[PDB]
C-alpha cells in the first residue's frame, strides 16, 4: 500500500502588513492515502472555524488541498499549521514565516 | 490559447463507518467550476464559478444524477477490486477517477483522457487513440477485457470529441472575461543573510493566473538548476497562484545572479536581480 | 458536461 507524506507550505495571500487583514493559508499537497488532519494555530492554539477547498489531485494522483483562514498579522503573534497523515509518526508544525 | 476541462473524482472506502466517502470537482484549466461531496447535508452537484451559475435546472439536474450514479459505481467497482486483488473488507481504499479534453486556441481536439487509479496507482487507462487501453496488471486486464467486449471505448471517444470540446468551448465564452484573460505576475527579489559568507536571494511571483510559470536563476548565465530551491506553485486563494525559487550566494556575488521569468500573462520573459 | 459514467470494473 503506497504511501506519500504532505508536503507543506504555510503563507499568507498578500503581502504581510502588520495590523492589516489578511488570509493564512496552508497548502498540503503530494500525499495518499487523503485521509489528512490540519490545523491552523495562532500562538499554539487551534483557529476555529478554519475552511478548505474539496479534495482533488494532481496528475500523478497525489492529493492536494488548502485549508485558510482570515487573519490580521501583528509582530509576535505567532501562526503555524500542524499536519498529521498516516505517514507521519507525529504532527508536523510549520511556522508560518513571512518572507516564505 | 489552449484550454483543457477536467473532471476529478475520489472515493474512500471506510468500513464500519457507513458507505464511501465521493467527492468530484470540475476544472477549466487552473479554475474550480463544480462540485459534488456524498457527505454535504443533501447532496447535489453545486456551482463554483460565477460563469456557471447561469446553466439552468435541466443542467444541474443531470449533473447531480450523474454525479449520484458514479458514485454508486464507484462504490461497486471498489468491493470488485477487494475481490481482484485478494483483499480483506476491513481496511480503506481509494478510487480514482480522472477524465476530460485538451483544446486549441481554434477550439479543435487535442487529446482526451479517461484514467482511473487504486489505492495511489493506475490501474486502467484510455489510451491517446480513444480506442484501445492500457490496464497496469492482471486485475485491470479483467476490466480491460469486460470494457473491450461492450465497447466502452467508442462511447468515451463519443463524449470527448462531441460534448466535452463543445461545452468547454461554451464556457470558455460564458466566462471569457476570467477564463480568457492572464494575470501576470507580480515580481521580486528578496535577500536573506544566512552567515557572513553568504545570503539567500528569493525570486518572487505572485498574483498570477494560469498556474503555469517557469522561474530560474543563473550564475553568469549558467542555469543554477541542481542549487536553486523551487517551491510548488500553490494558490492564493484569490484564482490566482505564487511561487518562488531561492539560490545561496556567496556575499559579494549577488550581481552574478540573475532570475528569469516565463509566464503566458508576460509579453516577454523577465530578467531581474537583487536591488538593494 | 459530464459523461456518463462507464460499467463497471
Amino acid at each position: 500500500m503506497i504511501q506519500r507524506t504532505p508536503k507543506i507550505q504555510v503563507y499568507s495571500r498578500h503581502p504581510a502588513e502588520n495590523g492589516k487583514s489578511n488570509f493564512l493559508n496552508c497548502y498540503v499537497s503530494g500525499f495518499h492515502p487523503s485521509d489528512i488532519e490540519v490545523d491552523l494555530l495562532k500562538n499554539g492554539e487551534r483557529i476555529e472555524k478554519v475552511e478548505h477547498s474539496d479534495l482533488s489531485f494532481s496528475k500523478d494522483w497525489s492529493f492536494y488541498l488548502l485549508y485558510y483562514t482570515e487573519f490580521t498579522p501583528t509582530e509576535k503573534d505567532e501562526y503555524a499549521c500542524r499536519v498529521n497523515h498516516v505517514t507521519l509518526s507525529q504532527p508536523k508544525i510549520v511556522k508560518w514565516d513571512r518572507d516564505m | 490559447g489552449s484550454h483543457s476541462m477536467r473532471y476529478f473524482h475520489t472515493s474512500v472506502s471506510r468500513p464500519g463507518r457507513g458507505e464511501p466517502r465521493f467527492i468530484t470537482v470540475g476544472y477549466v484549466d487552473d479554475t474550480l467550476f463544480v462540485r459534488f461531496d456524498s457527505d454535504a447535508a443533501s447532496p447535489r452537484e453545486e456551482p463554483r464559478a460565477p460563469w456557471i451559475e447561469q446553466e439552468g435546472p435541466e443542467y444541474w439536474d443531470r449533473e447531480t444524477q450523474i454525479c449520484k450514479a458514479k458514485a454508486q459505481t464507484d462504490r461497486e467497482d471498489l468491493r470488485t477490486l477487494l475481490r481482484y486483488y485478494n483483499q480483506s473488507e476491513a481496511g480503506s481504499h481509494t478510487l480514482q477517477n480522472m477524465y476530460g479534453c485538451d483544446v486549441g486556441p481554434d477550439g479543435r481536439l487535442l487529446r482526451g483522457y479517461h484514467q482511473d487509479a487504486y489505492d495511489g496507482k493506475d490501474y486502467i487507462a484510455l489510451n491517446e487513440d480513444l480506442s484501445s487501453w492500457t490496464a497496469a496488471d492482471t486485475a485491470a486486464q479483467i476490466t480491460q477485457r469486460k470494457w473491450e467486449a461492450a465497447r466502452v471505448a467508442e462511447q468515451l471517444r463519443a463524449y470527448l470529441e462531441g460534448e466535452c470540446v463543445e461545452w468547454l468551448r461554451r464556457y470558455l465564452e460564458n466566462g471569457k472575461e476570467t477564463l480568457q484573460r492572464a494575470d501576470p505576475p507580480k515580481t521580486h527579489v528578496t535577500h536573506h543573510p544566512i552567515s557572513d559568507h553568504e545570503a539567500t536571494l528569493r525570486c518572487w511571483a505572485l498574483g498570477f493566473y494560469p498556474a503555469e510559470i517557469t522561474l530560474t536563476w543563473q550564475r553568469d548565465g549558467e542555469d543554477q538548476t541542481q542549487d536553486t530551491e523551487l517551491v510548488e506553485t500553490r494558490p492564493a486563494g484569490d484564482r490566482t497562484f505564487q511561487k518562488w525559487a531561492a539560490v545561496v550566494v556567496p556575499s559579494g556575488e549577488e550581481q552574478r545572479y540573475t532570475c528569469h521569468v516565463q509566464h503566458e500573462g508576460l509579453p516577454k520573459p523577465l530578467t531581474l536581480r537583487w536591488e538593494p | 458536461i459530464r459523461a456518463a459514467p462507464p460499467p463497471l470494473f
